[PDB]
């Protein structure tokens, strides 16, 4: 609540300083949203999993609004892939390397221990939470956590960088580690058992149109 | 002499004659009164020893066991020993014999079952042999037993001269704690036999603390023992002994002498020992 | 033309929606003036006619939503049928054509994304200034999003079972689950500082 | 030890394949009696051993034929009309009345054999045996019933679409109404063209070659001219002329191939594909 | 006698005895194009029998592109025929077909360059060059007097022959050395044929298509069919043979060749039949 003020401005320095995307395009931090996004204020840990205690009050809000607008997909290589394409000019790669790689593998872990327990997070948070949609908001929170994290990883690790020339070196387990996420999806089974209907049931398809 | 419960089985009717008996074990003597064989035919595990010095040849020596399930399993496949809530659907004890079913029902405490049990038998030949009165002698040996260990055992050391937690050391772990009280909620007998197959992962003793490995294997569990990581993927097991896939992607290299060369050098073996708890012993 | 069985599945979205829990404010969404011009329908991705209203870079401009690299759920996009086909029972009454609809739908998904690798440039054909980088798959989702757009008019009278079909879950998991392996192949190539 | 149901029946000496292993309902012999085919095998395998062996068959449709003759296997719907088993034994005519479910008609046989006094003094014993036999027969697989006990679900699909026909599809419900060994043999006699397995899709030809109607199944194109049949006619009335016109080879110089022949050879036949098949990774 | 072009080397399977229009061993055919030399049967009602060249579909499944290519356009060869992996032998003949004389001449050079080349070893190498050389001048059906086809003509596409249709890849394929023009003349069976009274469909869909990049082996659509066949990983996934043994039945039963014959274009004879002919002159539309 006291020193913020700087990192605000710092999410947003160097991406004003360039104006220079000319196939991948960021957005700024994603610096731009509404207060749910502002609630993301403390040093939350990548490290395991959420500490369900911290987000009562972030439940309470979200019980304000619909969640059945939630892709399952973490979009894995697809959205990190391309903010990564970037490195130092020639030097330091060793350093580069180890903390891209060890966050990468990090972040794996991190979603692959999601998927194994599930459902003791999602209990656990329903065990206060006896909200209707409370097993839509676990899923939301999750992904918005780490993108927080992620966030202020970001906002941390920024930094000149300029240099661009993909290292295939890097790109090559990207593959591997993408498709293990994907397939961590496949091995969720979604479990159908009688229980979405209580959603909205996609919208109804909104007469086809959404 | 004989103290494999399963080695007391009997036939109340001269049909069946149970002709797979146990495991020589069953005449040995570590309390366990369990034949290896029995082990794994309802529980999947092998016991095994570690020795350890006393700074010395003179040697504390802890029996464990080791887990025999696959990657593979998953939930009640995993499910190692089930509470009382879900035993019955976790072993369809009606496909088990009725004996084994009586007995587990004097496990769980199941009063009512043991009831409806009598009362079918009021009628049977087998009452008309009174051989209902061996599993009132399989009942003396249990309350001797358990004379020996409820009042006994953990109620003794709350004396303060001995404790196990079974509670995780990382208190990261969240998926542990209350599991450790839960442990209270089991059959004295059942906690014996839990806690000596499962190794510490630290022992106090006011010399020193010995830490025996990295990170606890096992996991306290909602209804009984499972063989889960306490997280990430499931370690490898080897467990070396319709069509399926069969695809494993081997290296290609067809170099063989290499082995004859390094038979010198330790075969490591790949066994999962079961590292859980905090032990604490006086002096 | 007409809106004739948007009508139709109207009145039918009406029937099942007997509850509202309005007033849940909707942050997520902001969907500006959709449009719907998809009436050619087409089964297949090649069209020109397609290609037509390249203008969409008018409204991008204003209004972009780029999605870079996009991946989709089908498991996630057709999840809801699965449940809807029981009003009557005991008969393959649609399920029998939804299995193979569902079988070309994922050959589809298979054949297109081999076929991206050219039919890039026969878009850059259709227009120099291309941008086809994400129109490509905007209309590869599009044309399929305008298959289900009929297809759901082609079912009508579906409702919400609470009994799952085991044998269509696991062909819908064993489908979508190489519909998303398809995607893996995706990857540039030395665009340096683009 | 002959599973053959003409083996059952009770000249018309079987093939002596049906006295081995395979269970097929049929010898080879009277394969040809209404059906027109042969079975068959596809050695199929990873790099080593063979695994899999996969039985098909090939059909000698003319090519000639049209209608009726390009159906395979008449539907339940006027198979009557199709065999005119009046041509036939009663025996015959008993059993695919079976198989059928014609019960009404087993009803008039009975009804006509009971007055009968060569039926109680020595052929009911015939009919009640081999009625018996043969229903059990069917019991031994009806894996609509009887804990499934032969084979599982399967996780075969037969009616796939083609790429550009209609969304339509339909008349596997007939294909279950028939007796179950017919959509076993079915089973026996056509690959799919693709197999998932748990991990994997494999696919063998780049296209099917028949089709179901409601009338039967029907060797046909999907489209345009019938392939040519060079049907082997090594095999199967003189009552009355029988007349044929065919368009035939002349021509010398076949020594030519006197030094070809030892080259690599492609046999010609028709297989059946059509449908999908998948492996689980679990019985779920 | 042994007529390989590849008897050119400075061993040929004993096939290449043979004089016959494959004009290769199966060795050097599988070892470069990884194909087999093959003939299709065929027969009629009367049982009368006639026979029509064929190899097989060989290279591996999965891979793509190049993979897929078994031979490259002239424009794209070397991309394939990467010569500095090649033996200059190899290399020279290639740029002999792909009539590449300005490689010619530069390898005319390099003999020089080579100074060993003063031990004349040039005369054997060159002697072998004319072996070469002659096969060729033989293949040319552009000689004047050569004998062409009078019944027959090939096409590949269906439309192409029913309607003499400008296909562009029938153009390459005219505008493709005459020697490669008749290697594939040679080597493809037509998925149709008409005859001067008849028509015969052999496929309802050819076995792959063919592309101005070269002899493409890929589907028209849909995945490709199965093919079966140090710091390094076999990686061989396996199945669960499980030897339920069934053969004391299925050794009777017909065992369908496992294999992927072509059925490539539209041939047609629509001339008095005559075709037993049976020289291997080039035979030119
Ligand atoms: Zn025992
Ligand atoms: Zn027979
Ligand atoms: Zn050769």
């Amino acid at each position: 609540l006291e020193d913020e003020d700087f990192l605000k401005l710092k999410a947003l320095e160097f991406s004003k300083d360039i104006v220079n995307e000319k196939l991948q395009k960021i957005i700024v931090v994603t610096d731009g949203m509404k207060r749910l996004y502002e609630y993301c204020n403390c040093k939350n840990s990548l490290e395991t999993l959420p500490s369900a205690a911290n987000y009562g009050s972030l439940l309470k809000r979200l019980n304000l609004y619909n969640l059945d607008h939630i892709e399952m997909n973490v979009n894995f290589y697809e959205l990190l892939f391309p903010l990564t394409l970037y490195n130092d000019n020639d030097n330091s790669d060793k350093t580069l390397s180890h903390q891209l790689v060890n966050y990468i593998f990090l972040a794996s872990n991190y979603f692959q221990n999601c998927a194994k327990n599930f459902n003791y997070m999602r209990e656990t948070f329903n065990v206060f939470g006896p909200f209707k949609q409370i097993d839509f908001m676990v899923m939301f929170v999750i992904k918005f956590n780490f993108l927080c994290d992620m966030r202020n990883f970001a906002k941390l690790i920024d930094e000149l960088v300029p240099n661009k020339q993909p290292n295939m070196r890097i790109h090559s387990v990207l593959v591997m580690r993408d498709k293990i996420v994907k397939l961590a999806f496949s091995n969720l089974q979604f479990q159908t058992f009688s229980k979405k209907d209580k959603s909205r049931n996609t919208k109804h398809l909104q007469r086809l149109i959404m | 002499v004989n103290r494999c419960i399963f080695a007391s089985i009997v036939s109340f009717d001269a049909c069946i004659t149970y002709k797979s008996p146990c495991s020589p074990d069953a005449y040995h003597d570590d309390g366990w009164f369990i034949c290896n064989n029995h082990l794994i035919k309802r529980f999947k595990m092998s016991k095994m020893v570690l020795p350890i010095f006393d700074e010395d040849d003179n040697q504390f020596k802890m029996t464990i066991a080791r887990h025999l399930v696959g990657n593979k399993e998953r939930g009640i496949k995993r499910i190692l020993i089930p509470s009382a809530t879900n035993y019955q659907d976790v072993f369809n004890l009606n496909s088990m014999m009725q004996a084994e079913q009586l007995i587990f029902h004097l496990i769980y405490n199941n009063e009512n079952a043991v009831n409806t049990i009598c009362d079918n038998l009021k009628y049977t030949e087998g009452f008309t042999s009174n051989t209902q009165r061996v599993i009132h002698s399989v009942y003396a040996t249990t309350k001797s037993i358990l004379d020996t260990t409820n009042p006994n055992t953990f109620c003794s050391r709350v004396s303060r001269d001995e404790l196990r937690f079974f509670d995780v050391t990382n208190a990261r772990a969240l998926r542990g704690g209350a599991g450790d009280q839960l442990f209270n909620n089991y059959s004295g007998f059942l906690q014996n036999l839990i806690r000596r197959a499962v190794a510490p992962e630290y022992l106090q003793i006011d010399t020193e603390e010995l830490r025996f490995r990295n990170c606890a294997t096992c996991i306290i569990d909602e209804t009984g023992l499972v063989a889960s990581v306490p997280d990430g993927p499931e370690l490898y097991n080897p467990i070396r002994s319709r069509l399926q896939i069969r695809n494993v992607l081997k290296f290609e290299g067809d170099t063989r002498e290499l082995d004859r060369t390094l038979s010198g050098y330790e075969e490591y073996p790949t066994y999962v020992p079961l590292f859980l708890g905090y032990q604490i012993i006086n002096s």
